């Protein structure tokens, strides 16, 4: 019977498809590892797929995956137990060390580029002629932390040019320098910008950028990680 | 509370974005439309530009011809009365020829011929719109994934109105043009074929339809949960994995013991979706051609 | 046992209950209090289903079925063999699902991410609870819920629907189906777009999000964008489930006749009800 053949065939196709899908999804983070960074004995029944190569635009190179995985950074953590499967305690200050919910990946220390090869993200003052088109303009507002203390003041919005959206608020601290706060981590209110993740005294600790009119993939990760990390690590000063 | 990133708090605008050029014939692009502040709380504010070109115009005109052929019939059925038209809008139906005419184009206008003309215009509207999804990708140097995915939807459509009727021996097997009547056709199709719940392809089709809602709830939710680390910048996370993509992965690894990559989730996505109409088209195509009664088939599984 | 980047994330903390007591993993799986709770609820339920299979006299997966109390029981208890197991298996299910969501919350907290995933899951749970808890309670009997069996759950869908004629005519059902179809449309497109950019024509460089906006603007004259599309899929699929739960919570309670007849209110509006011609005159 033809319908029997079709259904039997479809199930074979589907098993092959799942196989293809599962192996495609192993192009990052494999091979599996023990807690010490060495190859685990049990890799499971799916083998790594043949490598593929992405040609990156603007002479940024290629990416080939799967390939040799390494963190390319020290991880300030240590075992809390004598066997596998337990948590690893921060050895220093997890906010400063960039671990746990404060983690960052070692992405390329260059800015994301748009389709024309220009910096994707720019402060608004340097983006012609971008401006606030709706909603409360946060520029000028005091920035309050989860301790209800003023940490600083908004001096600009960093915008995504090709996608015409707000990505960071640039915030000036008591000392005259600035930090970026991810847009997703702030509440813009009528009289303030409220930051639930950080108490005021942790604002100085926000990773700084090296050029004041661009931000690198690497710097983005450190900022976003640091600010997210505050949810867990600032919790003693909140109390909300 | 925490801001959830469902609606934006602050919109920004800059010069109208006219987009990438690559091999696109710029002569065929409109200029920007208006900007919608409303749309921009949720997505992009900018409307247009759109691309015209010869296939575009063909498809569009042909699509309207389809729509107006049905609309003309509707007015006729309403006796040209504006108030009856609205009252009975969902009850109007443009029906295919009766079985007697088989596959011939010899049926009178008021008894099938108009359905055929409507169907003709639909055929060229859709297929030329397909050529469009291919060509707009080509002109940009992009992969052909959209046109390949569109083809799975086209398969079910083609099966319902064209392939199945041809294999069955008559246009009377096809779907009528009307709101309520397309529903009655659907119910009747199942009844007459022994209940589609016994068609293994209908069951798969459902698994994938539900699967799509599960998966898009999962993916959408995940991206929003990691948008605080720039997670929605999926292409650069593919090219250079960030903490967004690592936290996303690990969320799922810790929850259910396996995970995706930033590129691979989108392959799970496309296949979950296209499998809906793929299995669907097969289930419908076998109905009445090979299997009269799914219940009966199910009792033998063959 | 660990992805190459995983260790930096496996720190202590995030739990809702029990402090460090269950703060650990088994292979890739996080545990926590709600991992333990989920295991308990799920294991009990699976055991109770197996017992029910013994009482039914079958170990065939396509035959095992666990039916709710018959309508005569109303909203009270029933003998184990005649609906009581169903009642307990349902408590276990609910316990398992809610525990699963709450374990998801603990994972979120450890990972420093938004709570969107368990929030979305809660819609699926609420739809489940609509069928087995809210609707039966509003209708006055457990027996209105669906039975737990692969094929018998499909008999119930069919029987329930036809109780109201062609269920297509439930207007809330119509909106639900619309979201389901639109969701699958959007999943296909999102999937295809991102891949068409990451995997361009042979030898070309990866395309950009700019290319993705461009493509869709070329095609239909609008592009929702990269944040928007993930917002959209979330909304479409959660709306689909919301209107699913709506379409059923109102069936057998506020409306209980043939759904086709609900549409008569529009046709019988005074200003055109009586005009001759058309389908309804
Ligand atoms: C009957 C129904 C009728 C069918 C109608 C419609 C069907 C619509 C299908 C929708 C396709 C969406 C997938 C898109 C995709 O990934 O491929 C794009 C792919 C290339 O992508 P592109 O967008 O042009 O460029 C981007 C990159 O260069 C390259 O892009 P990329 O990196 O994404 O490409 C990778 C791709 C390579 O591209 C392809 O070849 C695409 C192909 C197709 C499909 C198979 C379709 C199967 C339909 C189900 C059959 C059910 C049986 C009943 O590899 C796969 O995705 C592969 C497939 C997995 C199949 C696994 C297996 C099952 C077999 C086994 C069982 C064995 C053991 C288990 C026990 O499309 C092609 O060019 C293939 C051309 C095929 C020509 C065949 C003509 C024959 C004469
Ligand atoms: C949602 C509206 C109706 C419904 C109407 C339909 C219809 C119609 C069909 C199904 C079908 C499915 N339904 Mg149902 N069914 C519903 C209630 C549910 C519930 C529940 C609420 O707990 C569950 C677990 C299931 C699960 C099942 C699967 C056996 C089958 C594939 C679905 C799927 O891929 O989903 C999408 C989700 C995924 C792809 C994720 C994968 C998870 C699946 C495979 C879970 C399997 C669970 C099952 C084996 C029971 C396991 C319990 C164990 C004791 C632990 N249904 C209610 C009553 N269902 C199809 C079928 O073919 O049935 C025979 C079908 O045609
Ligand atoms: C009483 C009714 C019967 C029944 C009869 C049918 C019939 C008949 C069919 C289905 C099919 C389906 N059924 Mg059923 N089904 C029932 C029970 C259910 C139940 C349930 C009980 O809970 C569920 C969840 C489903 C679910 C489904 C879907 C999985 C599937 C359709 C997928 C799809 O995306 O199509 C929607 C997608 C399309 C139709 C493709 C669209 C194609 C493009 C090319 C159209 C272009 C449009 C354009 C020209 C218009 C322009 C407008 C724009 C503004 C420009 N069925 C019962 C048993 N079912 C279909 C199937 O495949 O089954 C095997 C089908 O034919
Ligand atoms: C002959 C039958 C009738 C009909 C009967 C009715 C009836 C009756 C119902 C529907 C419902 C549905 N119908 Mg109908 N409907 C039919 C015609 C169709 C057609 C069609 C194309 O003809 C379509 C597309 C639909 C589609 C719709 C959907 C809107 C909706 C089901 C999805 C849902 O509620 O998910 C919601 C999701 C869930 C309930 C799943 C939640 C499960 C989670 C919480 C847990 C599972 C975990 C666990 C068990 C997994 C195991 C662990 C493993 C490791 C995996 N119907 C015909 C006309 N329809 C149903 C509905 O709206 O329900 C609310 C419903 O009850
Ligand atoms: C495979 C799974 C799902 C799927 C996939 C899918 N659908 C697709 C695609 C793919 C990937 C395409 O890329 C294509 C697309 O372009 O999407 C935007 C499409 C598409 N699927 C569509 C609809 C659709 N898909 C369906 C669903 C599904 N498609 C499945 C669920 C359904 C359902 C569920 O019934 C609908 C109805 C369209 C939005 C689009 C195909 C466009 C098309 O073929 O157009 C032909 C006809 C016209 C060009 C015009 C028609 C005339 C209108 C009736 C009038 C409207 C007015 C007009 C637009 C204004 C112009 C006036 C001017 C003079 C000012
Ligand atoms: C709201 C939008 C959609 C959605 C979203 C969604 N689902 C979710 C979540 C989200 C975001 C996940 O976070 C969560 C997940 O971990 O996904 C992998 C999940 C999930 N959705 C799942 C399934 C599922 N979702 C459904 C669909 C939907 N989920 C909606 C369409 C369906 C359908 C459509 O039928 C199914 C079957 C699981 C894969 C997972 C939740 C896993 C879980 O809760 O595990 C804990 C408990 C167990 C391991 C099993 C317990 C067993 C019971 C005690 C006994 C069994 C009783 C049962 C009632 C019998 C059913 C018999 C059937 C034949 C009917
Ligand atoms: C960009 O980002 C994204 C990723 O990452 C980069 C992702 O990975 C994902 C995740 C998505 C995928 C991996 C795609 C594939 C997934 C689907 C098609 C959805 C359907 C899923 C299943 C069929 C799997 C269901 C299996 C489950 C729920 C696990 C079963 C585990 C048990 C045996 C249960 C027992 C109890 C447990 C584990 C609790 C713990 C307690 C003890 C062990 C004690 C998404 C969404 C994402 O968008
Ligand atoms: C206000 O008034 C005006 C007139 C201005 C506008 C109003 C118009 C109105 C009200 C129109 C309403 C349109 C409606 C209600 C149509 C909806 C139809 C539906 C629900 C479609 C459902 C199914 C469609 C299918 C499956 C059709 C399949 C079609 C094909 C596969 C084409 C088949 C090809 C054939 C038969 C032609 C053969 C020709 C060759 C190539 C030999
Ligand atoms: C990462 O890219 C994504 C967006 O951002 C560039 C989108 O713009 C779109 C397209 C959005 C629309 C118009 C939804 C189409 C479905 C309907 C409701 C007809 C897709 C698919 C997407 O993947
Ligand atoms: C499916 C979404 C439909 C998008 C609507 C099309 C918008 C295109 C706007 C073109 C008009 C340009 N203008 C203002 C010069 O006329
Ligand atoms: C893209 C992978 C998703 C695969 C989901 C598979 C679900 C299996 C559903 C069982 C259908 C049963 N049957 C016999 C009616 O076909
Ligand atoms: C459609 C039924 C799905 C049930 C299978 C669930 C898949 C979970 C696989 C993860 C296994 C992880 N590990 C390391 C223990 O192998
Ligand atoms: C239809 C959905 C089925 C998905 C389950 C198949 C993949 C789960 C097992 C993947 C193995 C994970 N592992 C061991 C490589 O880490
Ligand atoms: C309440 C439903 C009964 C539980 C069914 C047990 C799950 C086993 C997997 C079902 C697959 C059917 N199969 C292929 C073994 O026949
Ligand atoms: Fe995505």
């Amino acid at each position: 019977d033809l319908a029997s053949l079709a259904i039997y065939s479809f199930w074979i196709f589907l098993a092959g498809l799942i196989y293809y899908l599962q192996t495609e999804n192993m192009r990052e983070g494999y091979p599996l590892e023990n807690e010490d960074g060495t190859p685990a004995a049990n890799q499971g029944p799916f083998p790594l797929p043949k490598p593929k190569t992405f040609i990156l635009p603007h002479g940024r190179g290629t990416l080939t995956v799967p390939g040799p995985e390494s963190e390319d950074r020290p991880i300030a953590l240590a075992r809390t137990a004598v066997s596998e499967g337990f948590p690893h305690a921060p050895t220093g200050d997890p906010m400063k060390d960039g671990v746990g919910p404060a983690s960052w990946v070692a992405r390329r220390d260059l800015p994301e580029l748009d389709g024309h090869g220009h910096n994707k993200i720019k402060p608004m003052k340097a983006a012609a002629g971008f401006h606030v088109s709706a909603g409360k303009n946060p520029i000028g507002l005091p920035v309050r932390g989860c301790d209800l203390e003023i940490a600083g003041k908004v001096v600009d919005i960093w915008v995504d040019i090709p996608e015409q959206m707000a990505r960071f608020l640039e915030v000036e601290l008591k000392d005259g320098s600035t930090r970026l706060l991810p847009m997703q981590m702030v509440k813009v209110q009528s009289n303030r910008v409220h930051v639930n993740a950080l108490s005021s005294d942790l604002f100085a600790g926000i990773p700084t950028i090296k050029s004041p009119t661009e931000v690198t993939l690497l710097e983005e990760d450190k900022i976003c990680g640091y600010v997210a990390g505050g949810l867990m690590y600032a919790a003693p000063k909140r109390k909300s | 509370a925490e801001y959830q990133n469902i609606f934006s708090q602050v919109q920004v605008r800059g010069p109208a974005d006219l987009g990438m050029t690559e091999d696109v014939n710029l002569a065929n692009r409109s200029g920007v439309g208006p900007f919608s502040t409303l749309l921009g709380w949720f997505g992009n504010a900018q409307l247009g530009p759109i691309y015209l070109g010869s296939l575009g115009v063909l498809s569009l005109f042909s699509g309207l011809m389809w729509f107006f052929t049905i609309g003309i019939w509707f007015w006729y059925q309403a006796g040209w009365n504006p108030a009856v038209f609205l009252r009975d809008l969902f009850f109007f139906s443009l029906e295919p020829p009766a079985p007697e005419y088989g596959l011939s184009f010899a049926a009178p206008l008021k008894e099938g011929g108009l359905w055929l003309i409507a169907s003709f215009f639909m055929f060229v509207a859709v297929w030329s719109w397909w050529g469009r999804t291919y060509l707009r990708a080509q002109a940009l140097g992009m992969g052909k994934h959209t046109a390949w995915a569109f083809l799975s939807a086209i398969w079910l459509w083609m099966v319902l109105g064209f392939i199945r009727p041809i294999l069955m021996g008559s246009w009377s097997e096809a779907v009528p043009y009307g709101i309520f009547s397309h529903l009655d056709w659907t119910n009747n199709f199942s009844l007459v074929h022994g209940n589609l719940f016994y068609n293994p392809f209908h069951g798969l089709s459902i698994a994938f339809l539900y699967g799509s809602a599960l998966l898009f709830a999962m993916h959408g939710a995940t991206i929003l949960a990691v948008s605080r680390f720039g997670g929605e910048r999926e292409l650069e996370q593919i090219a250079d994995r960030g903490t967004a993509a690592e936290r996303a992965a690990l969320f799922w690894r810790w929850t259910m013991g396996f995970n995706a990559t930033m590129e691979g989730i989108h392959r799970w996505a496309i296949w979950m979706a296209v499998l809906v109409t793929l299995t669907g088209g097969i289930g419908i195509l076998l109905s009445g051609t090979v299997v009269d009664n799914w219940y009966v088939w199910g009792q033998n599984h063959g | 046992a660990l992805l190459s980047f995983e260790r930096k994330y496996r720190v202590p903390g995030g739990t809702l209950v029990g402090g460090n007591l269950f703060d650990f993993w088994v292979g890739p799986f996080y545990v926590g209090f709600f991992g333990v709770a989920t295991f308990f609820f799920a294991a009990l339920g699976i055991i109770l289903i197996a017992w029910s299979a013994v009482l039914q006299g079958t170990w065939n997966p396509q035959l095992i079925s666990v039916y709710p109390p018959a309508l005569e029981y109303g909203l009270g208890g029933a003998p184990l063999a005649k609906g009581g197991l169903w009642q307990i298996i349902t408590i276990c299910a609910t316990g398992a699902f809610v525990s699963w969501a709450l374990r998801e919350v603990e994972i979120c907290r450890k990972l420093g991410i938004g709570y969107h995933i368990p929030f979305a899951f809660a819609f699926a749970i609420l739809a489940y609870l609509t069928l087995v808890l809210f609707r039966p309670v509003m209708m006055g009997a457990w027996g209105y819920a669906f039975p737990y069996g692969i094929w018998t759950h499909l008999d119930w869908v069919s029987n329930t629907g036809y109780t109201y004629g062609n269920f297509h005519y439930n207007p809330a059902h119509m909106i639900a189906i619309s979201f389901f179809f639109t969701n699958a449309l959007a999943l296909a497109l999102h999937g295809a777009l991102v891949l068409s950019a990451a995997n361009p024509e042979k030898g070309k460089e990866m395309r950009t999000p700019d290319h993705e906006d461009t493509f869709f603007r070329d095609l239909v004259g609008y592009s929702i964008g990269t944040l928007g599309i993930h917002r959209l899929g979330l909304l479409l699929s959660l709306s689909a489930v919301f209107f699913s739960a709506l379409c059923m919570i109102i069936t057998g309670t506020i409306w209980f006749d043939q759904w086709v007849d609900w549409w008569q209110w529009w046709v019988k509006l005074p200003w055109w009800a009586n005009i001759p011609g058309g389908i309804n005159g």
